[PDB]
């Protein structure tokens, strides 16, 4: 919004804005170009703008009691991490446990 | 005072779950006993036969280390399923390695390496055994198999006769491995 | 006599077929069997086959859409043609003195008339015996079979089995692969390269070839041979990545072999498909889940394409001896699932798997698999304890269509790059991402310092493969309905066409292909230099 804010993310898969937790099956995160970028133990990635939210919008984002819908989430595969974001081309960058990439 | 032993000990093991206790004595014997202190099994180390895990087919088609000190190894597999027991044979001259299951029953015999090194480090997730060998050249990493195989390696980043391995030890998780060395 | 009956019923069923159409009216065809059958006092009912072999020429190109029989034989996006050659010997069996362990049949069998590694109770293999081994009976029964079921013959690829074909004197491999030619064209050539250019100039397009090989036979000498055959494909043994395995059974090479063949052919710009065996002797329970995890994650070996061959025990060999003489033993049914669910659950995104298990008649195996479906078996216990299968076969539209019931929705573009071979492979694809549905695929590949083709050495980039799948659409024809028409190989080259230019910093790009697609390449912008199409990219 109008805030500089602190995130934090810890090994045990929870993720803290300031000091009030919003989600707690996170494995990765990243902010690139005013965008918040997000995986969960669900199998899903999330993207977030960044530029009109308050604490409240986001944590109802992730608030689990969400139903669904095609703008903001997409499914990815298992125990994928982030690597990297392109902002310019609008591409994200993945890394599988394998070893392989993906765009 | 809860045991005694008439020769020396050597190394002394536990199980991942403490429910298990082996002994290495003085008069190369390994001695395998319960938490309660209650002997269970004594055997010979240097046997002579391979085990049961024999190799079936069809037929249609040199010495130790100056730094080695003779001292017994002994490792566990991360569920306590199997374990390694390396030693110095008197009969090749060199380092041989054993596998054992856990109800103290011979598995598998390691095939004859020039070099092996008295390092020795179980996976904790079990799949690889590590140990070290210095071949002309250059000295390696090795990795064994249960079967008692060579099943790959990687190259340290040192002249011949520059530096001497001493302990090998891997990661909880199974991500990491520590490699010791000291300059000779 | 029921004879006349049947006549009788299947000629009033197309009649009333046809009045249907004529009005435009649907019309459903059990109910009309039944009750057909009924009035005239049968005592069984028609076949697909009968009322389909019927129909007056007009109707009969017009109402196929509803007759047809056996979706799953064109549901991938091609027709396929198995062909088999002459009896003969495995090239290793001088200086080694005998053949693997565990191969069944051959020239000095109790099997008669069989080739190696068959038994001639197959249905191919009963094909080509009435036929007496030539391909020009084979190719010409096959076609004709395939257009009584019902199917669309437009685009045709070629399957070519038995023993080593690669071992054969030249003369019987030109005869071979002329006739094959000859057969799809129509013409009466006498040599290959005659019948290649008339094959181009064909209408019934033939897309590839495909050749079985050992790893000993696949050198610059071998794959420059199969290049001008127009070859696209191979198949290659691998059977165990352990070193101790590939001696014990007399294979009769080793795996760096493999490694090393693995590496020319891929540089050159084939694809690899390679056979694997669980449950061989000497390999327990625990060492065939390492075989397969180093094999899907060590860059020396990741294929493109993979066959799982559980091992059968048959009469006639040398396991058959280990097995009576109480030293072998196989797996339990039930642990034969469970592995097959857990080796099923590691295929990564970008492998297709073409067959699960062999086709051995059950009569004959003295011990092993004895069931017929092993594949979905596997599926169901997989869906029990929670995992997924993310092969290719599984997960194209033709397949999702008719095992489940799905259409895309939201097709996107996705892009995976990774290293295999020396190689840094990319393989660039149409997908639906939300209910996991394929619809298209390229495979492009950076040429290494190693390549020896005159063609490709001074910056060239290779693609390796182009597909679309979904059902057959015949050439210069549309179909609103099915996914191959629709413009999803232009977005894919295009698409190649900039990776090798600004990312790989090539000059020159080249394509493997058959001769329609030659044709079709043409018609993009490539031009032809020796056996590749090329084109400039500066
Ligand atoms: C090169 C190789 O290794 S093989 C290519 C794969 N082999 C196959 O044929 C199996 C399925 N293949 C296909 O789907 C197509 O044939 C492909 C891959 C070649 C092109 O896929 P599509 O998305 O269908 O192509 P796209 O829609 O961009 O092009 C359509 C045009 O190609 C033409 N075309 C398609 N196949 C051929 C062919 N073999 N020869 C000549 N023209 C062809 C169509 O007639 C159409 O031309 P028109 O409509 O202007 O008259
Ligand atoms: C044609 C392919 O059949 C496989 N093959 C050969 N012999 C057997 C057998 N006894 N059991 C199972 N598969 C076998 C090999 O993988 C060969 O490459
Ligand atoms: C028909 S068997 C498979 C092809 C070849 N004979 C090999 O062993 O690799
Ligand atoms: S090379 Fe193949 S066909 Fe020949 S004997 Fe061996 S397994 Fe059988």
């Amino acid at each position: 919004g109008e805030e500089e804010c602190v995130l934090g993310l810890t090994d045990r898969c929870r993720f803290f804005i300031n000091d009030i937790e919003v989600a707690s099956n996170i494995t990765s995160f990243a902010v690139y170009d005013e965008f918040l970028l997000l995986t969960t133990h669900s199998h899903t990635c999330q993207c977030f703008c960044l530029r009109d939210a308050s604490f409240k919008t986001l944590q109802a984002g992730l608030s689990s009691n969400h139903v669904s819908h095609g703008e903001v989430l997409r499914k990815v595969e298992r125990g994928s991490r982030i690597v990297t974001v392109v902002p310019q081309d609008t591409k994200l960058v993945l890394q599988m446990p394998r070893g392989n990439l993906e765009v | 005072c809860v045991g005694s032993v008439a020769s020396g000990i050597s190394v002394m093991s536990w199980s991942p779950d403490q429910e298990l206790v082996l002994l290495a004595t003085g008069q190369q014997t390994l001695i395998m006993m319960t938490k309660d202190f209650e002997p269970i099994l004594e055997q010979q180390i240097h046997q002579d036969d391979f085990g049961e895990s024999k190799f079936i087919t069809v037929g249609w088609g040199e010495s130790a280390l100056p730094w080695d000190d003779h001292r017994p190894q002994v490792t566990w597999r991360g569920d306590g399923q199997f374990f390694a027991v390396s030693v110095v044979c008197p009969e090749t001259g060199a380092r041989k390695v054993r596998v054992w299951n856990r109800e103290f029953a011979l598995q598998s015999t390691s095939e004859p390496v020039a070099g092996l090194g008295p390092a020795l480090a179980w996976k904790p997730s079990g799949s690889l055994i590590a140990s070290t060998q210095d071949k002309p050249n250059q000295q390696d990493i090795v990795f064994f198999e249960k079967n008692g195989l060579l099943h790959g390696h990687f190259t340290l980043p040192f002249l011949k006769d520059e530096v001497k391995v001493n302990d090998l030890l891997w990661n909880a998780d199974s991500s990491v491995l520590a490699v010791w060395l000291e300059d000779l | 006599s029921p004879a006349e009956l049947m006549m009788l019923t299947i000629g009033d069923v197309i009649k009333q077929l046809i009045e249907a159409h004529e009005q435009g009216k649907d019309i459903d065809l059990n109910k009309v069997k039944t009750k057909t059958a009924a009035k005239y006092g049968l005592s069984a009912q028609p076949r697909l086959v009968d009322i389909i072999a019927a129909v007056p020429p007009q109707y009969r190109k017009v109402l196929m859409p509803k007759l047809k029989a056996k979706p799953i034989r064109t549901a991938s996006g091609i027709a396929v043609v198995a062909v088999m050659c002459k009896p003969h010997r495995c090239p290793h069996i001088s200086f080694t003195g005998n053949i693997c362990v565990y191969c069944p049949g051959g020239p000095d069998s109790d099997f008669e008339y069989s080739t190696q590694s068959y038994t001639g109770y197959e249905p191919t293999s009963m094909r080509a015996i009435r036929a007496r081994y030539d391909p020009f009976l084979q190719t010409r029964h096959r076609i004709e079979q395939l257009k009584q079921l019902g199917h669309s013959v437009d685009k045709v690829e070629f399957i070519v089995m038995g023993g080593t074909f690669m071992a054969l004197p030249e003369e019987y491999r030109d005869y071979f692969i002329r006739n094959l030619h000859d057969a799809l064209s129509g013409h009466t050539s006498n040599n290959i390269y005659e019948a290649v250019k008339y094959s181009e100039r064909s209408l019934t397009k033939c897309i590839g070839i495909t050749i079985e090989t050992r790893p000993d036979y696949c050198m610059k000498r071998h794959l420059s041979d199969m290049l001008t055959y127009g070859c696209t494909r191979l198949e290659i043994g691998v059977q165990s990545v352990y070193e101790d395995v590939a001696r014990d059974t007399n294979r009769g090479h080793t795996v760096k072999a493999v490694c090393e063949s693995f590496h020319l052919a891929k540089d050159s710009g084939f694809k690899v498909v390679a056979h694997m065996m669980p449950d061989l002797p000497n390999v327990g329970l625990e060492r065939d889940i390492e075989q397969f995890t180093e094999f899907f994650e060590n860059p020396a070996f990741r294929p493109d394409g993979l066959k799982l061959y559980p091992t059968l025990v048959i009469r006639g060999t040398g396991l058959y001896e280990l097995w009576k003489s109480g030293r072998y033993k196989s797996y339990s049914p039930s642990d034969l699932v469970e592995l097959v669910a857990r080796i099923l659950a590691l295929v990564p995104p970008w492998t297709r798997v073409y067959r699960v298990q062999r086709d051995i008649p059950m009569p004959l195996v003295s011990s092993g698999v004895e069931h017929g479906n092993l594949r979905e078996l596997a599926l169901a216990r997989m869906k029990d304890l929670g995992i997924q299968c993310r092969d290719v076969r599984t997960r194209e539209v033709g397949i999702q269509e008719i095992h489940h019931k799905v259409r895309p929705y939201q097709v996107e573009l996705v892009r995976r790059d990774y290293v295999a071979n020396g190689g840094w492979e990319t393989f660039l694809s149409y997908e639906d991402p939300d209910q996991d549905i394929l619809i298209g695929l390229l495979r492009l590949r950076k040429c290494s310092e190693e390549t020896f083709r005159f063609e490709l050495g001074g910056g060239v980039s290779i693609v390796r493969e182009l597909h679309v799948y979904g059902s057959v659409v015949p050439v210069s024809s549309r179909d609103p309905t099915k996914f191959q028409h629709q413009g999803f190989g232009m977005l894919l080259m295009e698409e190649a066409e900039r990776i090798a230019r600004e990312e790989h910093g090539s000059g020159k790009i080249a394509v493997i292909s058959g001769v329609g697609t030659r044709n079709y390449y043409r018609k993009i912008g490539y031009r032809l230099q020796g056996p590749y199409m090329v084109k400039m990219l500066k």
